[PDB]
DNA sequence: ATCGGATGTATATATCTGACACGTGCCTGGAGACTAGGGAGTAATCCCCTTGGCGGTTAAAACGCGGGGGACAGCGCGTACGTGCGTTTAAGCGGTGCTAGAGCTGTCTACGACCAATTGAGCGGCCTCGGCACCGGGATTCTCGA
DNA sequence: TCGAGAATCCCGGTGCCGAGGCCGCTCAATTGGTCGTAGACAGCTCTAGCACCGCTTAAACGCACGTACGCGCTGTCCCCCGCGTTTTAACCGCCAAGGGGATTACTCCCTAGTCTCCAGGCACGTGTCAGATATATACATCCGAT
């Protein structure tokens, strides 16, 4: 009955940290890889276990960014990440 | 034709320290890929170290001084002692 | 103990035959010494034994017999000096270490 | 047969899929502007990996980006991936 | 009716009436966007016009002369001198 | 007297030190700091006199590359100071400790 | 002689002279003990790999190249000493 | 152009004699091809030419003739491509790029 | 003893682009230790590309693909085209 | 403090499944014998560079003071993110077809290793001088209390 | 919106040494020969990737709403900057001394290379068992109302 703002999220976190399936879906991510690989060759043919190795290496990086988005958004004394938090964590790490 | 692995040599050491416990096939491929990666860190580091002193031989002395660089701390004090035990027990036997 | 299969002369379970092959046709140096694949196969035994001790250790806590990759990340990231060795790495289909930052926990 | 210039497959990385990657990172409240910023940071990570992943095949004279070559592309950037060989 | 000279040192000028480069064509504004330091290249001093600020695409350059102001700028002295 | 305001001896000494090269940690408290830490690994090690300066230059250009990362992490909290809850952020982001 | 507390010779201006090169404006005075807890952590990693490259070479002198290989180990480099 | 000194056959100023030596007694692979030290000496010519173009370029701004190491960091960090190539590196006795964060600038 | 360097060879490229300027001996040791670093990243990377494909030769094609792996963007495209311009003066003449 | 639901979460059977631990065959890589050989160890010199000391000189640190501003808490607002409920619209799936490309075998031609025979560019050593350190007058200018 | 102040800039003269230019001089570069073998061909088999389709519904999508969090605006006080005075150890330039690095020169023994042997271990076909859904349930944390 419209449980409180915030504790669906802490029930959502403990589900997802205790599970290990892949979070981005297979077919939209397979069309993102076949879009970005059009710039570097035309009519490539991805071997279908190399659109898992581009998934489990990419969402293990996006998760590892949100662990470092959250540590700097806590640092600004709030609980809301923002795009001025992400571009700190990419800049301090040295992706710029 | 044939693709070699470290699949069986992991499997004896699994049944050595956990003699009832199996392993999967995806989590064998990690432990196959982990052994190949600690090789090319150690034999990489023990190759440049042979070059910096202008020797041409990876002897046992280099891999003592390549484990002691990569392996951080308490794994370094063990895997040196697990090495020189096993290089005496090869030589004396 | 034995004469054939130089691992059995050393007392390892990792092959010293394969490691002495992979120090020559990997082109690491010119002339690999005879003691060198013995020392290297013992270290790769020990780090595989250190992981698979801690891997099946955290398989009994989740009460399953066989080891899935999720147990390997729980053996690696929970350790204090295997986390430094596998610092850069991502273990495929392996989850994360369960933690919340404790500011976000309720009152 | 079909010359489809594929565009806007980036909008398949959906707003309830950046929420669940946020949850596995363990973060609580997400802004409205994250969802068009993470796709800017996803398309930068995939551009660097696939450009190396193609180059490893284009040198090897194949037309398949096989999973040995994605793993080698990730190993060169210092993000090793255990699980597919090496 | 145009001062197409310059100064390197106080003895000699760089004329730009008949000869010259395309560097002469930029005019005066009292607010600067370019200066010209005198550098030496192999015994003889060329005169080189740098920038001060990030000039944009088709943003018209300025130059101070430092001896009216027909720039149209308000924040300026109303003359050249 | 003629008092410089709080703030513009700082923004002079920023623009002085960023426009300069030379070493900022004095050498004799770095010659005897390196020999403290080497005395816990191998006793009675001599140092080549270049190999102190190779340690000084790689430590001066580490701490500068740290302080450029706290000051982005401090401005992020709308401050102009830097506190030790910034260095322990900018090292945790960069994967140091 | 066995020495201690040499790290307080990295004195309170010499942290703040270093921090101006980073381009910081105000320095809260608790920094001067966090920074010496960072320079000691960093010099323990470099010198212990620098001693190890001498210990292999059977020497009693940490030469100039044996720091540059110990820096190339950790992911820095130093151009200038060989 | 010439016959001796392969660099002069290629038109480089970097030696192709030394590079073909340093691809054999560096032990990089078994059998280095004949075109391989030519291509490698041309690239090391070009990256040295790209730096020393930009180094003395910012030597002219300073107004000094010779290049000190301070000019090299001003040539490397001001250029994006070079910066990417030399990302990890520290150029010894070389200062920093002059910048202040613009929040700290006055009103 | 004979300790070689790239000292004179950098000097003949400084007296091409900027034919009046000189170079300090500290900023010679940087360029002597720059060339010694881009060597080990090009021959270091083109010793994996001629090992993953089970070749055994560093040909002149790997040093092309080593350069397009390391060098970013528009330094790759100009140094690739500086390469094949200079190996074709080698093959013809 | 605590009720009343209450509701998803973690704790127990069921039982089917297709992943895995296991049993046969074989084959190729590992093991030994031994050979020549060069690379490393082990002496030896020798002298270069580091450790130690000290006598200065003084830049620099250490200290204390005032005063100012920046941090930090508080409060109130308003907006926008969460919650969910209701509803679409592909994802997933499995299934069959299809074929373009990957892998392997085998021929066979170019080509890099290697040897010696020669030598000439490159390093080391030595002279030398001009580019920059190093300070003085002044002109600007950069802030701040008028 | 500014005149006194002071730090910086800048331009100058005079001096230092370290960049640059040569003189001889050795070993590494050249080459011109053999030599097999690595890679380059076509060629062929096949399998794995792609294209498609029907379905089933799990998940995205949109909207409404109310609520808590961000933000901004305050005041406070504390603590950091600024600066003068005294203090002290860094620095430079001596000294000298000897340890250890660097090279040379015998010497030898480890190992590379080759062959002869053979079983370890690879892929394959096998049953079987520890799973994961499929299913009702006991109770932890959560919530509106008290
Ligand atoms: C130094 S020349 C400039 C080049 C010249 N305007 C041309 O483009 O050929 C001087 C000329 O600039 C113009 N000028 C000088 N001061 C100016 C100002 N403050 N605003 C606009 N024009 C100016 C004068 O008319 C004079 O003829
Ligand atoms: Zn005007």
């Amino acid at each position: 009955h419209r449980y409180r703002p915030g504790t669906v999220a802490l029930r959502e976190i403990r589900r997802y940290q205790k599970s290990t399936e892949l979070l981005i879906r297979k077919l939209p991510f397979q069309r993102l890889v076949r879009e970005i690989a059009q710039d570097f060759k035309t009519d490539l043919r991805f071997q279908s276990s190399a659109v898992m190795a581009l998934q489990e290496a990419s969402e293990a990086y996006l998760v590892g960014l949100f662990e470092d988005t959250n540590l700097c958004g806590i640092h600004a004394k709030r609980v809301t990440i923002m795009p001025k938090d992400i571009q700190l964590a990419r800049r301090i790490r040295g992706e710029r | 034709t044939r693709k070699e692995s470290y699949a069986i040599y992991v499997y004896k050491v699994l049944k050595q320290v956990h003699p009832d416990t199996g392993i999967s096939s995806k989590a064998m491929s990690i432990m196959n890929s982990f052994v190949n990666d600690v090789f090319e860190r150690i034999a990489g580091e023990a190759s440049r170290l042979a070059h910096y002193n202008k020797r041409s031989t990876i002897t046992s002395r280099e891999i003592q001084t390549a484990v002691r660089l990569l392996l951080p701390g308490e794994l370094a004090k063990h895997a040196v002692s697990e090495g020189t035990k096993a290089v005496t027990k090869y030589t004396s036997a | 103990a034995k004469a054939k299969t130089r691992s059995s002369r050393a007392g390892l379970q990792f092959p010293v035959g394969r490691v002495h092959r992979l120090l020559r046709k990997g082109n690491y140096a010119e002339r690999v010494g005879a003691g060198a694949p013995v020392y290297l196969a013992a270290v790769l035994e020990y780090l595989t034994a250190e992981i698979l001790e801690l891997a099946g250790n955290a398989a009994r806590d989740n009460k399953k017999t066989r080891i899935i990759p999720r147990h390997l990340q729980l053996a690696v990231r929970n350790d204090e000096e295997l986390n430094k060795l596998l610092g850069r790495v991502t273990i495929a289909q392996g989850g994360v270490l369960p933690n919340i930052q404790s500011v976000l926990l309720p009152k | 047969r079909h010359r489809k210039v594929l565009r806007d497959n980036i909008q398949g990385i959906t707003k309830p899929a950046i929420r669940r990657l946020a949850r596995r990172g363990g973060v609580k409240r997400i802004s409205g502007l994250i969802y068009e910023e993470t796709r800017g940071v996803l398309k930068v990570f995939l551009e660097n990996v696939i450009r190396d992943a193609v180059t490893y095949t284009e040198h090897a004279k194949r037309k398949t980006v096989t999973a040995m070559d994605v793993v080698y592309a990730l190993k060169r950037q210092g993000r090793t991936l255990y699980g597919f060989g090496g | 009716g145009s001062s197409y000279l310059f100064r390197i040192d106080e003895n000699t000028v760089i004329d730009a009436t008949k000869r010259g480069g395309i560097a002469r064509f930029i005019n005066h504004c009292c607010e600067p966007s370019c200066t010209a330091k005198i550098i030496k290249v192999d015994g003889r001093k060329r005169i080189v016009i740098y920038a001060l600020r990030d000039i944009g695409t088709n943003e018209e350059l300025t130059y101070d002369y430092k001896f009216p102001c027909l720039c149209g700028a308000p924040s300026c002295k109303g003359f050249l001198n």
